[PDB]
C-alpha cells in the first residue's frame, strides 16, 4: 500500500550484457538479457526437506 | 493380443541441476541523462553471474 | 569451442587456444588476466601467419624468435643488422620513439630489445 | 513374492535431435586426369557440412 490504490506491485527490472563485451569501455554496450525480480509467498504444503 | 502402445506424450529425463549449459554475464545499469547508454555497476553485485 | 560436454570442462589456453581455436571467452577462462588476453590478441593478430603447427603458434606467441614480420618478437636480441648497439625505447636518446603503447600497444615494447 | 525382474534388454535413451556431437567438413572431389588426385569443389555444396 502507498496511501492510495494501496495494492501496488513491487516488481523491478534488471539488465545484463556480455562480460568480455563490456570488458572494456562502453563502446555501445547494449544490454543483452533482461530479468524481472519480484517476490511471492512461497510455501510447501505437502513435502518436507530430506 | 498385441494392441500396440499408448505413447502420445514424450518422456524427457532432465539434467540433475536443472540446467548445465550456461554462460556468464555482468551487471549493467542505465547511463543517466543521455536518453540511452549504459554503465557497469559492480558496487553491490558480482561481476560474474550465471 | 565445441562438444558441449567440453563446456562442463573449463577452457584452457594450451588446449582450446593454441591447438583448437579458442574464443575470447574461452581464451578468457584460459588466461583469467586481462593483460594476458591483451597479449594473447596482440599475438593472434601477429600470429595468424603461424596458427599451425602448434610449434609455429607457440614460437610466434613467445616472441623469442622471428615470425612473420617479427613484430611479435619478445627475445633478448639487442644487436642490429650492422651491429650498432640498440637504443633503449624508454630513453628518447638518441632517436626519440614516438612509437609506444600510445600508438601500437600490441608489440609490447621491451627494455632495450 | 519375489521372482526378480524381467530386464534382459537395455533401454538406452538418446539425445533430443539424435545427434549432438557433430563435426564440420567440406566437399572433396577427385581431381581429373592424374589418378588419386583430389581437390576442393565449392560451387554447389556449401562450405560447411555438419
Ligand atoms: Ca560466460
Ligand atoms: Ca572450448
Ligand atoms: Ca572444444
Ligand atoms: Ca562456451
Ligand atoms: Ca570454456
Ligand atoms: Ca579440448
Ligand atoms: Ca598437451
Amino acid at each position: 500500500k502507498q496511501q492510495n490504490g494501496k495494492l501496488e506491485s513491487q516488481v523491478e527490472m534488471q539488465f545484463f550484457s556480455t562480460t568480455e563485451a563490456t570488458a572494456g569501455n562502453g563502446d555501445n554496450l547494449t544490454p543483452k538479457v533482461v530479468l524481472y525480480s519480484e517476490d511471492v509467498d512461497i510455501e510447501t504444503p505437502d513435502t518436507h526437506i530430506s | 493380443e498385441n494392441h500396440g502402445t499408448e505413447d502420445e506424450l514424450p518422456n524427457y529425463c532432465f539434467p540433475l541441476g536443472g540446467v548445465i549449459n550456461t554462460e556468464t554475464l555482468t551487471k549493467v545499469k542505465p547511463k543517466t541523462g543521455q536518453e540511452n547508454g549504459w554503465e557497469k555497476d559492480a558496487t553491490e553485485f558480482s561481476d560474474k553471474n550465471e | 569451442a565445441n562438444t558441449f560436454l567440453e563446456e562442463v570442462r573449463k577452457g584452457n589456453l594450451e588446449r582450446e587456444c593454441v591447438e583448437e581455436t579458442c574464443s575470447y571467452e574461452e581464451a578468457f577462462e584460459a588466461l583469467e588476466s586481462s593483460t594476458a588476453t591483451d597479449v594473447f590478441w596482440a599475438k593472434y593478430t601477429a600470429c595468424e601467419t603461424a596458427r599451425t603447427p602448434r610449434d609455429k603458434l607457440a614460437a610466434c606467441l613467445e616472441g623469442n624468435c622471428a615470425e612473420g614480420l617479427g613484430t611479435n618478437y619478445r627475445g633478448h636480441v639487442n644487436i642490429t643488422r650492422s651491429g650498432i648497439e640498440c637504443q633503449l625505447w624508454r630513453s628518447r636518446y638518441p632517436h626519440k620513439p614516438e612509437i609506444n603503447s600510445t600508438t601500437h600497444p600490441g608489440a609490447d615494447l621491451q627494455e632495450n630489445f
